[PDB]
């Protein structure tokens, strides 16, 4: 039983996509304002309608007879606009703009904490005398043509807050920029942001790496208390973990999860091997209409028949008035279509991403790091939707060449893997207390007898060992770090009778009823290199007996993904 | 709608917190010492200081020893996942679900600035307000929720609770939790068949704003006898152990 | 199966920039002395500034709805029986009714098979009781067999 | 189970006809014997034509977002309890607390359940625990128990 | 939404908006549950010799 402190780093994003503005286009800016050649220009929005305006600010009420005005911390608030749909005449609208200090981020995925309980975000100094006061500055704008003329009357028009928020971006990043100078300026309008890409990092199956195997460096102990003689000889080659989980395979059911062991099976979607391309089904189009149903009328009149003039046609507008709205013909709608989108969505987000890395390029005016290990490289690298778009391979089952050998377990479907980091909370620091099974095939089962003994056994502390990680950043430099506080052994008794245990243990150690234990892989393991780019592999075994064999079963490995067993900790072995 | 005391559709088990049991209102019935805590079985706990929770959640170990003794006589001997056909639609590890999160620990964090429902404005300019009406509102910086990951972070704290829905939680009346028979070891001892006690529970449960229902179960032999002596008759003879209903000569 | 489709909520386009509709402005500062007086100030804001008043351009469209539509549309509609489809106009058309291209260049209606037909019923149209289910493109054995010769 | 969703492209939508946005423009050939200059030309070009410049107009949706909170919004915030709810306005409405006509017209604010709650973290809401999960629509037997009678 | 609380038709009134009632289902239960009397006095059933 393990208990203690778990940090899972600044590398660690459980949900694709972004939360934030998450609906907004992905290239609309935020209202801001900036300078040029030394002027300055503003763009920005005005929602917000009032009553009137002065010098004071907007007025929003009337308290008695004295007008009330806005409250210049938290007024008028972003999310508050007109109601009805077709539009009417406003004269004293009024808006929010960011100062131009603040650097300028797409409003896609972009963040800023509130600073005061009524929900309003503006960065507070600090006033001569000690206290924090907000800064928002008002600025009154005019229609140009009433400018142009004489100020008889000028009276404003719009009103907008200037503040300055503490902006910042957590999840995406940028993907387009115009121009490499830095300095707010009339260029950087024009960027484009797009989401990181999903990353999960857990404990793994059945807690492998967390325990010493193998590694006569480090052996655990079972002894008796004055005997002092082990009772637990291991070889450097009798693979342990495999074994459990073939035996795990083989005594029951797997496709089930338990969460006490943290026993879930990695397994990759069906359907992300291997490319079922049926196309899609777009036979009838999906338009989109105007939000009024029709925005494009004319201005028609009534008219109504003469008397006695066969075509006398003659105005009238007793009743109805002169000036009506009518449209003539279909109404304005934009076209789209949808299983497409749907379809090529997927593909670009399950398969174009995870090609090999010789296929993508570098990206222009945006600073990249150098281990093509951390995150950052996996991250900031771009890959063109023509690899793998919408018509690849059509009505074929079929695999992508270079998909075959990239390992499909390393991915954001191994629903195991999912449920394994959802089984921790989705925060970055966790404390955390599980529980971890025994492996060895020699004490696996064992029963024991009266008697005091000692136990003993070793923990893994290595960050890229213990804990999993879909992508493969290597975690040690990615900031990850896991300290342990306590341990405890638990164990639990069969309440049986006094005298029938008795019994069962005189019975017991008769010698002719000793224990028989049988490991279930059962076999010596070897390991030999391949270079690169070799075709013929021979190997040789000198001559000895061969009594009892039972054959040969083998397999092929990546060198970047398999740990050098054997010694404490192995520096060499960046991968996860 | 649907009536749980019917047709079997329960959802509140995990709202109890401790059981006490006790005869003749001096005598536990743990019995002799059996349990990690003394006197009653706990089957939740919010603060732990030594480390009595399993399998991820906020359950004592205790009673998930107890729930899996009481359906697939498992955990004497290690823990593991019961076969399909021991495993029911009703039964108990069917319906477990551990779940746990995170979120921003306000006494800790230094700018903490709580903000009602009325003042969040993520998304702010394609959304109605407080409505699934027409869009309102201008584009801006949200302020909600806040960040859990990347490298700016708040502190957090952490939440843990479990849900088991569809089943009843059971205690059974044996020596040592195992099903060994219909009639159990200590339903037929003498010191419970040949003299008469008292018998005192206590619940203690989470608080909800609305009366309730407490559902118990005592599970008791019942049985039915029939004779047909003759054409056209049919007597019956009817036994309900302890509970007992009928008459005496 | 007909449960209909959960469409509570609109789902709205929005213009490519955010806003298009915009119109322009002259920066104005009030006038000292003189309560309510007013003067145009250009020292560092320039006479032309770009501001939208009021909400922002947006369509609406239904998404829900139509996808329940166009599968309709292309599972069923289209494998009605031949005596209810209607020749084409101003295209030549084949003669032989078991070709192909005689069952592809025939027209029908959507509006026999809709997103309103029989709502609420789990319920088998009585035109396709007689026409075999087996002759149909998700047929998973035959698309299997199909698509493991090749493409 | 919030993964959040794959909107790593936009979604666009285009004018019904190609491009809507045209200008007009008239024939030109290079005028010899110069080098240089150039002169209009009538004889068998029509002098006025219509031709776009730059890119064509097309409006933006993110598109896996809007059915994620869709089906968030229908299947959970409706059936939450009923003291979060606020009486709309402008409308009668019954009193009795049991009433299918209370219990449909009482609204409740998207902002409760958007698809930003408890973002990749495996959970349920707290005030849902107590509330019963078998009152549903997406209940399997009691819908087909329904439609066995009939609709 | 109802922008205005008159009665009639007024210009305001071309501003509302609709929306879609909530599902329901009724049928019977599940196994016909409640549709026989059973563990009331009042009510028991009867099967004996005539
Ligand atoms: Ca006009
Ligand atoms: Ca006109």
């Amino acid at each position: 039983d393990i208990r203690g402190v778990l940090d899972r780093g600044p590398t660690f994003k459980p949900y694709s996509g972004t939360a934030y503005n998450a609906l907004a286009p992905k290239g609309a800016p935020n209202p801001c304002e900036w300078d040029e050649a030394q002027k300055t220009h503003v763009f920005g929005q005005a929602p917000y309608s009032g009553i009137n305006i002065t010098k004071e600010g907007i007025q929003i009420g009337v308290e008695g007879q004295t007008p009330k005005y806005a409250d210049k911390t938290f007024q008028p608030e972003p999310q508050i606009g007109e109601s009805q749909w077709y539009e009417t005449e406003i004269n004293h609208a009024a808006g929010r703009v960011l100062k131009k200090t603040t650097p300028m981020k797409p409003c896609y995925g972009s963040y800023a904490k509130p600073t005061n309980e009524n929900g309003g975000q503006g960065i507070l100094v600090k006033q001569q005398n000690g206290k924090l006061e907000s800064q928002v500055e008002m600025q009154f704008f005019s229609t140009t043509e009433a400018t142009a003329g004489n100020g008889d009357n000028l009276t404003p028009k719009v009103v907008l807050y200037s503040e300055d928020v503490d902006i910042e971006t957590p999840d995406t990043h940028i993907s387009y920029m115009p121009t490499i100078k830095e300095g707010n300026s009339r260029e950087l309008m024009g960027q484009q942001s797009m989401p990181n890409r999903p990353n999960y990092i857990a404990f793994r199956d059945n807690f492998i790496g967390l325990m010493y195997y193998n590694s006569t460096g480090n052996m655990g102990v079972l002894a008796g208390q004055a005997s002092q003689l082990n009772a637990v000889v291991d070889l450097q080659d009798r693979n342990t973990e495999l074994s459990y989980q073939l035996l795990l395979d083989s005594i029951g059911d797997r496709t089930r999860y338990f969460s006490m062991w943290n026993q879930a099976v990695d397994s990759y979607d069906p359907d992300v091997r291997i490319i079922e391309n049926h196309g899609t089904e777009d036979e009838l189009p999906n338009y989109c209409f105007p939000l009024g149903g029709v925005i494009n009328t004319e201005t028609l009149t009534k008219v109504k028949p003469k008397t006695g003039q066969e075509n006398g046609w003659e105005k009238d507008a007793t009743e109805f008035s002169d000036k009506n709205e009518i449209r003539v013909g279909n109404n304005f709608a934009m076209e789209i279509n949808l299983n497409a989108n749907l379809w090529r969505n997927f593909l670009y987000s399950n398969i174009a991403l995870y090609l090999p890395d010789k296929l993508k390029y570098s990206p222009s005016n945006v600073k990249i790091s150098d281990n093509p290990n951390t995150y950052d490289y996996m991250n900031k690298r771009v890959v063109a939707p023509g690899l793998v778009d919408c018509y690849i391979n059509l009505g074929a089952r079929w695999s992508l060449d270079y998909m075959d050998n990239v390992n499909p377990f390393n991915h954001h479907r191994n629903a195991g893997l999912r449920y394994r980091s959802m089984l921790l909370g989705n925060g970055r620091y966790v404390p955390f207390h599980i529980q971890v099974p025994q492996k060895f095939f020699a004490i696996k089962n064992l029963l024991l007898l009266p008697g005091s003994y000692t136990y003993e056994w070793n923990f893994r502390k290595d960050v890229n060992m213990v804990l999993q990680s879909s992508l493969g950043n290597d975690l040690r430099v990615d900031g990850a770090s896991i300290k342990f506080d306590s341990i405890c052994l638990y164990a639990t008794f069969f309440p049986m009778a006094h005298n029938t245990a008795s019994t069962l243990e005189a019975m017991l150690r008769n010698d002719t009823n000793d224990q028989s234990f049988n490991d279930y892989l059962s076999a010596a393991n070897m390991l030999y290199p391949i270079p690169a780019n070799a075709t013929n592999v021979p190997i040789s075994i000198p001559s000895r007996n061969w009594a009892a064999f039972r054959g040969w079963a083998f397999t092929r490995l990546k060198t970047k993904e398999t740990p050098s067993l054997g010694s404490g900790y192995d520096p060499y072995y960046t991968y996860s | 709608g649907s009536i749980p005391y019917l047709d079997g559709t329960f959802y509140l088990n995990h709202t109890f917190k401790k059981v006490a049991i006790t005869f003749d209102s001096s005598v536990s019935w743990p019995g002799n010492d059996r349990l990690l805590t003394p006197n009653e079985f706990e089957i939740k706990r919010s603060v732990d200081g030594e480390g009595y929770n399993v399998a991820q959640c906020n359950m004592t170990k205790d009673w998930f020893l107890v729930q899996m003794l009481a359906n697939y006589n498992i955990g004497y001997q290690g823990f593991y996942i019961p076969e399909s056909y021991k495993d029911r639609m009703y039964s108990f590890f069917r319906n477990f679900q551990p779940m746990s999160r995170q979120v921003v620990d306000d006494t800790k964090y230094k700018d903490y600035q709580q903000v009602g429902i009325l003042h969040q404005h993520n998304n702010s300019g394609f959304v109605g307000y407080l409505a699934p009406t027409m869009r309102e509102g201008q584009a801006y910086p949200a302020n909600f929720p806040y960040p859990l990951i990347g490298k700016t972070a708040v502190d957090s704290i952490t939440q843990k609770k479990f849900l088991c829905d569809r089943t009843l939680w059971r205690i059974p009346f044996s020596s040592n939790f195992m099903s060994m028979g219909a009639l159990t070891d200590l339903g037929q001892n003498l010191l419970y068949a040949n003299s008469a006690h008292a018998l005192d529970m206590t619940f203690e449960v989470d608080p909800m704003d609305e009366p309730t229902l407490l559902y118990v179960l005592f599970e008791v032999f019942d049985v039915v006898r029939v004779h047909r002596p003759h054409r056209g008759v049919i007597e019956t003879v009817y036994l309900r152990t302890p509970f007992s209903a009928g008459n005496a000569t």
